[PDB]
């Protein structure tokens, strides 16, 4: 197999490691000279970083030698390939950083592209050093429910980049915690789509963007630093949306987007229709193309569900060097009020509404439940438009008794609030 | 021994400054 001792790896300037860790595989990395980034986040010299169950590049800004250990890797198959599209990301950031200091308020960029083109990675890198160079707090807006970032899956989010991201996490970092940690956690703004993929409820997804946009505006109006800073909006692939791209128009208007980044080549006809479709609103001067990034590998479904699984655990228990202690509470059937969104394979159409849910072992076991701020007695119009407090896992639906075992993120009472069921399941 | 926190409400997040975290 591999080996459980350290190995030296001299990684040439301008090159990526490119790593694909799978089940259980644990990679510890320690730098003793040079400059290395993971999507822009620098690695501190002389301390141990640990990686689990995700594919990621380690980039060499400078000369760089490091020590690594992993039983699932060997010197034989190591992969060290020179990245060329890196400079594209550089003079795209300083392009944004010029807008930040010259304009009255910072740029609001959508990163739009095909399936696995580098959107999220590009989003992360641009955040990663909007902060590194002149201390901005760009607002990062994740609009892809399948991608868990700072939260659990199945929800769009807005998160300001306070300081450094966690380099050793596919989820960028994590939400605030009860004490103080060696990394400054983030305060996210979550909305909860709740469903597997966008096409399951089109209007509800846009309704999410609607109310997320509103809140984003209210902070931008009140926070000088975030408003002065940029705003980086990551979208799902256009193979998840309509041909005419009706959704993008709605993203652009509700989130006040003024600049668009299209990860596109110059034989791809997507570039042309982007110009004719969004040029009228943004102006062709404000639409940019980026030749697709090096090293961006295909991602299958199993890996993606794995990453979603990791995040759910991560929300309740944290990571290796975080270790959060969530709370398990016994609760009656009457102690809960639960709704669920309209599907395609449930409601045929799929409109902005939620149906009351009867408690069935097949309905709630291992289900992630979104907890709102609205009352237990509120009507559906109030619940569909009330902010999300946090999430809860249901362990056991005992049906012979009227009882439930719910895992909470906070040690305390079951928040007597209205709750929405998701399509997301987690069993330990 | 620590735990995850609840998120802030809509208005409450809008007023929030990340300098409190730092
Ligand atoms: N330079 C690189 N070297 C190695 N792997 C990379 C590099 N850049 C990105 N990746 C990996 O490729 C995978 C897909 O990239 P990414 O998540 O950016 O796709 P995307 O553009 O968001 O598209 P989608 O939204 O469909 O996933 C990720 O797991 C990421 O870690
Ligand atoms: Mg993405």
């Amino acid at each position: 197999t591999g080996d459980n001792e350290w190995h030296k790896l001299v990684i040439p300037k301008g090159s990526d490691w490119q790593i694909d860790l799978k089940a259980e595989g644990k990679l510890i990395v320690k730098v003793n000279s040079g400059i290395v980034e993971i999507f822009g986040t620098e690695l501190a010299v002389d301390d141990e970083y640990t990686f689990q169950n995700w594919k990621f590049p380690i980039y060499a800004v400078e000369e760089t030698e490091l020590l690594w250990k992993c039983p699932d890797l060997t010197t034989n198959t190591i992969t060290v390939k020179p990245n060329h599209t890196m400079k594209y990301i550089y003079n795209l950031h300083f392009m944004l950083e010029k807008i930040r200091m010259s304009n009255f308020e910072g740029p609001r960029v959508v990163i739009v592209g095909g399936s696995q083109t580098g959107k999220t990675s590009l989003s992360r890198t641009l955040c990663s050093y909007a902060l590194k160079f002149n201390a901005y707090q760009p607002l990062y807006i994740n609009l892809d429910p399948q991608q868990p970032i700072f939260t659990v899956p199945g929800c769009i989010s807005a998160t300001p980049i306070s300081d450094i991201l966690d380099a050793q996490l596919p989820t960028w970092g994590q939400s605030l915690t009860s004490g103080a940690t060696l990394l400054h956690n983030k305060q996210p703004m979550v909305k909860n789509f709740g469903l597997e993929r966008i096409n399951e409820n089109k209007d509800l997804y846009l309704e999410c963007i609607s109310q997320l946009g509103q809140v984003v505006g209210q902070r931008l109006h009140l926070d000088p630093q975030v408003r002065r800073s940029g705003c980086i909006v990551d979208t799902p692939s256009i193979s998840q949306l309509d041909e005419n791209l009706a959704e993008l128009h709605h993203i652009i208007e509700k989130l006040n987007v003024n600049i668009m980044l299209v990860l596109c080549s110059e034989t791809d006809p997507l570039w042309e229709k982007v110009k004719k479709t969004f040029g009228p609103e943004l102006g062709n001067n404000n639409i940019f193309f980026i030749p697709k990034l090096d090293g961006v590998s295909a991602v299958d479904d199993v890996y993606k569900r794995s990453l979603q699984r990791t995040s759910i655990r991560e929300y309740f228990y944290g990571s290796l060097d975080t270790a959060l202690s969530p709370y398990a509470i016994g609760v009656d059937y009457e102690d809960l009020t639960i709704w669920k969104p309209s599907n395609v394979f449930d409601n045929e159409v799929g409109r902005v509404e939620l149906f009351p849910v009867t408690i069935t072992p097949s309905n709630l076991q291992h289900a992630i439940i979104a907890i709102t701020f609205a009352e237990r007695r509120a009507d559906q119009a109030t619940v569909i438009k009330s902010p999300i407090l946090g999430f809860a896992l249901i362990t056991e639906v005992n049906e012979k008794r009227r009882k439930l075992r719910v895992l909470l993120p906070v040690p305390g009472r079951l928040p007597s609030k209205a709750m929405i069921l998701t399509s997301y399941r987690y069993l330990e | 021994i620590q735990s995850r926190n609840w998120y802030l409400s809509d208005s409450q997040w809008a007023a929030f400054k990340d300098d409190e975290i730092t």
